RNA sequence: UCGAGAGGUA
């Protein structure tokens, strides 16, 4: 059972994809920053 | 507690009055196995098979 | 580990685990209690109405 | 008498009995007893 | 009513029973509660209106506020072919066919 | 784990008071009286001297 | 230099096949720490 | 429009404990003085630790961390220069201005457990000897064998970073409240109510005079600003029986040092550092 | 040809799963000295539907210039000000901001002097209003500013607002009047944020940011805390005893109301009619049978639950009578930032009704005491023998509260009731 | 790292306010609440000063912004320097008093 | 004792009904069921406390130990009977329920920078790498790079700082091929010990342990004993905290808005009880009053609120657990008293740098 | 590395 077959194959090959230039980190609160600004 | 399927189990996920003092009813894992896995209480003992036979002693009582 | 003294056990286990696991391939394995229906009590079910006598050792249900 | 023992004595005895129970069986004894029974018989 | 057999329509059977009391029941507003056969009984528009009312009731029960245009668009999209198809792939395939 | 020094909350030196605290506990002194004899008026230092567990003994033995 | 287990003895063995302690029989060895200066930021 | 004229009265003064009253000043001045003496006064502490033998059960970083927290005499802290400012040396071993070298070597050759305290810590400069209080601060406990030899360097630092260069230990200040009693509504109160009112105070701020059969104010500086007596008076039906308000221009300071510097010297250094900060902040006129 | 990320760049931020289109927000990069974490304004939590408790937001850096250009023109926060679901404003004040606004607009008895007012004016964009309080005492100098004028520096001079329900009138950017309710502050049909957005829509974000900063500073000056006095919900011990007795009597009255409501069935039409019936005493003598009948029947259970809620509204209403104005729980409930009246009632007075939707094999024996747990005829012991029973709809009332503690039977009942939430 | 003033950046910068006459903003780099609060409190003692306040908008960016509004009798920079001089004199007096009290 | 001859049996203690991970929780019956379940299931397992007293014999992966474990001020009957201090894993710090410039919104946590730098909530992480050889261990590929720390036997010397792209275990063939194991992007630390062992079959096993001291960073997640869970929103200097009359600054600051939603009473009760226990009972009395202090926090045997208030009042503080505080930035006295108490907190295994991708 | 089974995060 590869688990990548049928509908899941479609989802993982054409519907859902992974892209470059992406970052994932935990988020905290900073009232000093403006509403449209994100702290990096 | 083994169940064929996880989504549909029945009333086995809820605490029972038989759990009083044997298995904790306030602490159960959260998720798919919610209530299927039960933690034993502090004063919890599991009985073991007795080598001696109580049949002979029962007749003495009456 | 059991029997005799624990002076040599000090040069050994950390005396923080009572010991209930198995060393299979260097990884500790612990059994989980499995709840099973009692086989020494008459079992009555519905749809259909039936009463069954469980089998102790051989399939004499 | 029924009340001659006293309330505090019963509380102390309950604590001592709990300590003795934890000293005799321990936190894990069911698994040890089950494994010992399997080996012996 | 009882769905023992689908041989006869429940609404038509109810109409035959209420013959002695036809005047008492206001047939100008009475309608089946189901959405699927309401189109067959009173037309696609009546079923669409009842579906919109039920959707508004469900949204109100959910506690959220949704604009009318969204629900109206959903209702008009689920009944393009004149029949309320299901949300499964079979309904989508039938609508495309 | 030896007795922590510098009383994280307050900042007062408490590193050299563990032996005196143990000596006071050896006699007929309660925890409060022993802490008072060490001149600890803030309850943070008293908590630090009271909540410490001596673990280095087991490390040396084992 | 390698330290043995329950027995105190320096094996000082670098051969690939030499993994067993001499005159001890056990095959557990701990690497010994030499005299090297290492700096830490307090 | 011009400067203030604060007045200072010292109640108790010791090597590490000082308690004085500051009057005729704003709250901001006292708060700034407290902040400067708790986070701006520099001291000397070990920051770099080099070890060669670490056979002890404790980890190297744990030993270094507990070595850095040892209080050291900081009489030369004001005169010493910062390591980053010191340009004569890049920083290695003993320096005439910034770095002070410490040597520690402990070997246990007896059955009894050997305790590595702070007393067996030797430095080239006698003025930077660690403060002695007793048996000293225990660093590591050693069994038979288990040698411990290390080389440490202590540098001047500010208490703002790493919170280990702070000589102050919870320096406080209060407003020194004044207690006002109507003395007329007390006559209406019964003897039983007076005792209950006295017991309502969390601390010993009010006393009962047996000769005059009336309450008196004793030790007004221990009120702690807990509105217990006022709430009790309001509950009893007397709203304006006791009126307590803080005094804005009066303060009582409590300074406790860690032994690095004297409390009076700590206050003087804090004042000097605040003056230097003001001088640096001062802006020249522009045409 | 690659350069490092810097200030001014736009990154598309998302919180998985994306339930609505507003989860995708284009935000300008702001470099911070902190490491291994990303900082977000707490107000922006509502579009992401997440809190700062371990949530991870994964962003996407657009490489092509066209994607960046379309990112800040359609997915920017200023572009998504209007919620596309209901047509209201997407961004609200937030917990602390809402609570601080409620406190500064409700108290009206605390005055700010010149120094504090000027310190708070730094964050506010608009100028300082007149003190409006020249002398408050014959010997009181230093004319002060009222709290409501502080909140008035958040509105443009041309802005005009009117909320009849809360008696809120804003003329020339000045808050003239306000009574209670705090409904205008919270999100709604006539919230002031929506009116500000419909007024200018250019500086609404700056107004919200300045309001948050100023309210945070004001609340820091004041200080908000929860103590044991708030949970006690009584001035003294006598008030606590009176409240306990009142709660007990209210629960008894609610139980009697439920028992009366259970009779609205076709089996008691002969008794409910206006005639002469000698079985009046038998209807009130069987008190324990009503619980058993309620647990077995689902319609009776629903009717009893409805009646119990209707009667328990009055019991919940006692918190305002026995609660102080300075209570933090009451302030947060009235402001709408967090919690409600029922949660406070469970905190202090009583947990109340505890019922489970699913059918179970046991039933709560109407008392939740040690003696009830030992009764062989209780519904908890399988069946009451009144012929046996197979399923039950549990129904129990907990007289104790969280502050007073729960006996093990009440804790078991609460766990049985709340076990359904933890399911997947 | 944070203690050192950034290279090429002056500690205090003067920026006049065009909207309001006799108004200016002083940006003090690498400063905390200690200096700002005492400067603000000293400025209130001056009769010519109308608006006196400070803010620390970004804790990460160690900067202090001081805004001074004065009447048509003295410049904001003059009031700032006068407040600094008065605070220095107060510190000198307090040091002398403490030295006398110790002895 | 109230009514005899009607009860056949009696229970030794009602707290023994709960599990080992649930009976140790103080004021368990005073908390909501969901939070008790969370604390007894997940937070107890994720706590960082005592690792082991013999770390040398164990080469287990991802072993974590706290520098200064502390037992709670309160006592539990189950913990007292078990006579083991390993039940509680964490440290108790002064916690104040107050808003701090909006940096603790959305159940966030603000901690004291000074308190952490003194050695609070500091833990060490030891990670082990295992390689099996039946090619032999050895240092090869001269002048290739990243092999400076490797010795002649193929293993790094103890005390070497290992970074990414460096070989931790060196395996080479007699023909010059290198089947060596390197450190990945997120792998770093200082080598602690090297263990060489072989089985009866003759296969050789090598274990290298890397250790690194972890300090509480921003994204680190912390949990309480009553289900209160959050991340460290901001680190504030000691001088800016709202110091009390005696200068005791809070180590942890939590937002008041979490209590009405989570419905977790007892944490305030725990704080009040711990404060009453820790505070010195002077009373100007020669009699030993320290032997009459309520210390046990058994769930079903919890003391009443009145007893806790009386004990706290006898300590010289307000009976409601709140004390007057002064703003650290301006020095002014706050209008409302702030509740402060030494609650017991736990540091979870989840870290910010572990989630960075 | 390609997979499977577990345990956890929101
Ligand atoms: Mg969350
Ligand atoms: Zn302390
Ligand atoms: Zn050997
Ligand atoms: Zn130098």
């Amino acid at each position: 059972t590869p688990k990548l077959c049928g509908l899941r194959f479609m989802k993982d090959v054409l519907l859902g994809k992974r892209s470059d230039h992406t970052f994932r980190t935990v988020v905290v609160g900073d009232p000093s920053l403006k509403l449209n600004e994100i702290g990096i | 507690q083994q169940v064929l399927y996880t989504g549909k189990v029945g009333d086995a996920r809820y605490p029972h009055p038989s759990h009083w003092g044997r298995v904790c009813f306030l602490s159960t894992p959260d998720g798919e196995n919610c209530g299927l896995v039960k933690n034993m209480s502090l004063l919890g003992l599991v009985s073991t098979q007795s080598l001696e036979s109580v049949v002979e002693k029962l007749f003495a009582c009456g | 580990t059991s029997e005799k003294g624990k002076e040599n056990c000090k040069k050994g286990d950390c005396a923080f685990d009572q010991g209930g696991y198995f060393v299979i391939k260097g990884a500790e394995k612990v059994f989980i209690a499995q709840e099973q229906m009692c086989t020494k009590r008459l079992w009555i079910s519905n749809s259909p109405w039936t009463v069954s006598f469980r089998s102790e050792n051989k399939r004499n249900r | 008498n029924l009340s001659e023992l006293g309330e505090g004595f019963l509380q102390s005895f309950c604590k001592k009995a709990a300590t003795s129970f934890f000293d005799k069986y321990g936190l894990i004894s069911h698994q040890l007893n089950s494994y010992n029974y399997f080996i012996e018989h | 009513m009882y769905g023992d057999r689908g041989k006869r329509n429940c609404w038509t059977a109810l109409l035959e029973t209420c013959l002695p009391i036809m005047d008492m029941i206001d047939w100008g507003r009475s309608h089946p509660d189901n959405i699927r056969q309401c189109c067959s009984v009173y037309g696609i528009d009546a079923g669409r209106s009842i579906f919109v009312a039920n959707l508004e009731s469900a949204v109100s029960d959910t506690g959220k506020e949704i604009l009318r245009e969204h629900l109206l668009l959903v209702a008009d999209s689920l009944s393009v072919t004149g029949e309320f198809v299901a949300l499964n792939a079979k309904g989508w395939s039938k609508q495309r066919q | 784990m030896i007795i922590p020094v510098r009383c994280f909350t307050c900042g007062k030196v408490i590193g050299n008071k563990w032996d005196q605290y143990l000596d006071l506990l050896q006699l007929d002194y309660t925890e409060g009286d022993a802490l008072d004899a060490l001149q600890l008026v803030r309850y943070c230092c008293r908590r630090m001297l009271m909540t410490h567990v001596d673990l280095i003994e087991k490390l040396l033995n084992y | 230099t390698y330290v043995c287990g329950d027995c105190g003895q320096e094996n000082t063995l670098k051969s690939g096949d030499v993994i067993q302690c001499r005159e001890c029989g056990y095959r557990i060895l701990y690497k010994k720490r030499t005299r090297r200066v290492v700096q830490y930021e307090a | 429009t011009y400067q203030r004229f604060p007045k200072i009265k010292i109640r108790e003064l010791k090597d590490d404990y000082a308690k004085f009253e500051l009057r005729e000043t704003d709250v901001s001045m006292a708060n700034a003085l407290r902040r400067v003496m708790i986070s701006e006064v520099p001291t000397v502490a070990i920051d770099l630790v080099e070890i060669e033998v670490n056979s002890s059960v404790l980890n190297d970083e744990f030993i270094a961390h507990r070595l850095g927290l040892i209080p050291l005499t900081s009489e030369r802290a004001m005169s010493m220069r910062f390591s980053r400012d010191c340009d004569a040396c890049d920083g290695d071993g003993q320096c005439e201005f910034c770095s002070v070298e410490f040597r520690l070597s402990s070997k246990c050759v007896t059955d009894q457990t050997l305790d590595v305290t702070s007393r067996d810590l030797y430095s080239a400069d006698p003025t930077v000897t660690p403060v002695d209080f007793h048996k000293g601060i225990i660093i590591v406990k050693l069994r038979r064998g288990q040698e411990l030899k290390l080389r440490a360097i202590a540098r001047k630092g500010i208490g703002k970073d790493h919170a280990k260069w702070s000589p102050a230990a919870t320096v406080t200040f209060m407003y020194e409240p004044d207690i006002i009693i109507n003395e007329d509504m007390m006559d209406t109160l019964s003897d039983e109510e007076k005792i209950d009112l006295i017991e309502s105070s969390p601390t010993k701020v009010f006393g009962m005079d047996p000769v005059t059969r009336q309450v008196v104010v004793v030790d007004p500086e221990a009120y702690t600003y807990d509105e217990e007596v006022i709430k009790k008076a309001e509950a009893m039906g007397k709203p304006g029986l006791i009126e307590i308000s803080p005094k804005d221009d009066s303060f009582i300071f409590t300074v406790e040092s860690t032994g690095a510097v004297k409390a009076s010297q700590l206050v003087l250094n804090a004042i000097d550092l605040l003056k230097q900060k003001l001088d640096a902040v001062r802006l020249s006129d522009d045409t | 040809i690659f350069r490092s990320l810097m200030d001014g760049d736009t990154v598309l931020m998302n919180r998985p799963p994306s339930i609505h289109q507003h989860s995708l927000i284009a935000m300008t990069v702001r470099i911070l000295p902190t490491t291994s974490v990303v900082s977000l304004n707490p107000i922006c939590c509502l579009p992401f539907r997440g809190d700062f408790d371990g949530d991870c937001l994964h962003g996407y850096v657009p490489q092509s210039i066209q994607a960046k250009v379309e990112l800040d023109e359609l997915v920017a926060l200023d572009k998504q000000l209007i919620n596309r679901q209901n047509g209201r404003n997407l961004l609200s004040l937030g917990q602390d901001s809402l609570t601080a606004a409620y406190l500064v607009n409700v108290e009206k008895n605390c005055y700010l002097n010149r120094a504090q007012m000027q310190q708070l004016q730094m964050y506010c964009p608009f100028q300082l209003p007149p003190p409006a309080i020249i002398k408050a005492s014959p010997s009181s100098t230093e004319p002060q500013w009222t709290g409501m004028q502080l909140f008035g520096m958040l509105f443009p001079p041309g802005f005009d607002y009117t909320y009849p329900l809360n008696n809120v009138v804003v003329s020339n950017g000045e808050l003239l009047s306000f009574s209670e309710g705090s409904a205008w502050l919270r999100d709604g049909e006539g919230n002031f944020i929506e009116r500000l957005l419909k007024h200018d829509k250019g500086k609404v974000l700056d107004i919200i940011y300045s309001a948050q900063e100023m309210l945070s500073q004001w609340l820091l000056m004041r200080g908000l805390s929860v103590s044991l006095a708030d949970l006690y919900l009584s001035s003294d011990l006598q008030s606590r005893k009176n409240l306990t007795e009142e709660i007990s009597y209210g629960l008894r009255e609610a139980e009697q109301v439920c028992n009366k409501q259970q009779l609205m069935v076709e089996s008691w039409r002969d008794f409910l009619a206006v005639n002469g019936e000698d079985k009046e005493e038998d209807s009130v003598s069987d008190l324990a049978r009503f619980c058993y009948e309620r647990q077995k029947s689902a319609t009776l259970s629903e009717l009893a639950v409805s009646a119990f809620k209707d009667a328990y509204r009055d019991v919940q209403a006692l918190a305002y009578r026995y609660g102080d104005q300075s209570n933090s729980f009451l302030i947060m409930s009235k402001a709408g930032s967090k919690g409600n009246i029922g949660k406070l009632v469970q905190h202090s007075m009583c947990i109340g009704l505890q019922n489970s939707a699913v059918s179970l094999s046991f039933g709560f024996p109407r008392e939740l005491t040690c003696a009830a747990w030992n009764d062989p005829n209780s519904p908890l012991r399988g069946a009451k023998g009144k012929t046996t029973t197979e399923s039950y709809v549990p129904y129990g009332v907990i007289e104790n509260s969280f502050l007073t503690g729960l006996n093990p039977l009440e804790s078991f009942v609460h766990s049985v009731t709340s076990r359904d939430s933890s399911f997947s | 790292e944070r203690f050192v003033v950034p290279e090429g950046t002056k500690k205090v910068s003067y920026d006049r306010d065009t909207k309001i006459i006799n108004a200016a903003s002083f940006t003090v780099e690498r400063e905390d609440h200690t200096i700002g609060n005492i400067v603000r409190m000293q400025l209130h003692r001056d009769e010519n000063v109308l608006f006196a306040g400070y803010q620390l908008p970004h804790p990460l960016k160690y900067k202090i912004i001081v805004r001074i509004h004065t009447t048509s009798q003295s410049s904001p920079m003059q009031a700032y320097n006068q407040a600094i001089n008065d605070l220095d004199k107060e510190l000198d007096y307090l040091k002398n008093q403490f030295e006398a009290e110790v002895a | 004792l109230k009514e005899p001859k009607i009860y056949t049996h009696c229970e030794l203690d009602l707290s023994f009904l709960l599990g080992v991970s649930c009976a140790v929780v103080p004021f368990a019956n005073h908390d909501h069921g969901r939070r008790v379940l969370y604390q007894s299931q997940k937070h107890c397992q994720q706590a960082i406390g005592f690792s082991s007293t013999n770390p040398n014999i164990r080469c287990d992966t991802l072993s974590q130990q706290l520098f200064y474990p502390q037992k709670p001020l309160f006592k539990t009957l189950a913990s007292e009977c078990l006579k083991k201090e390993v039940l509680f894993n964490g440290q108790n710090a002064i916690v104040a329920v107050n808003v701090h410039l909006g940096y603790n919104q959305e159940d966030s946590i603000v901690m004291n920078k000074a308190s952490l730098e003194r050695g609070m909530f500091r833990s060490e992480q030891i990670r082990s790498y295992k390689a099996e050889v039946d090619v032999q261990f050895g240092k090869t590929h001269s002048k290739i790079g990243k092999v400076d720390s490797l010795e002649d036997d193929g293993f790094p010397f103890i005390g070497a700082n290992m970074s990414t792209g460096d070989i931790v275990i060196g395996r080479c063939t007699e023909s010059g091929a290198d089947h060596s194991i390197k450190l990945k992007h997120t792998e770093r630390g200082i080598v602690q010990k090297v263990v060489l062992s072989s089985n009866d079959e003759g296969k050789n096993f090598a274990a290298v342990s890397l250790r690194q001291v972890r300090s509480p960073c921003l994204g680190d997640k912390f949990s309480s004993m009553h289900g209160q869970k959050g991340v460290l929103g901001y680190l504030e200097e000691q001088q800016n905290f709202p110091f009390t009359i005696q200068g005791i600054v809070p180590d942890i600051v939590i937002n008041p808005h979490a209590f009405p939603s989570r419905q977790t009473p007892g944490q305030l009760l725990e704080a009040a009880l711990s404060k009453g226990i820790a505070c010195p009972i002077q009373k100007e009395g020669s009699s030993a009053a320290y032997t009459k202090l309520t210390r046990h926090a058994t769930p079903f045997s919890t003391p009443g609120v009145t007893e806790i208030t009386e004990q706290l009042h006898r300590a010289g503080f307000s009976r409601w657990g709140n004390e007057r505080v002064y703003n650290g930035r301006s020095g002014e006295m706050m209008r409302s008293m702030i509740f402060m108490g030494p609650t017991f907190y736990q540091r979870l295994v989840h870290m910010s740098e572990d989630k960075v991708k």
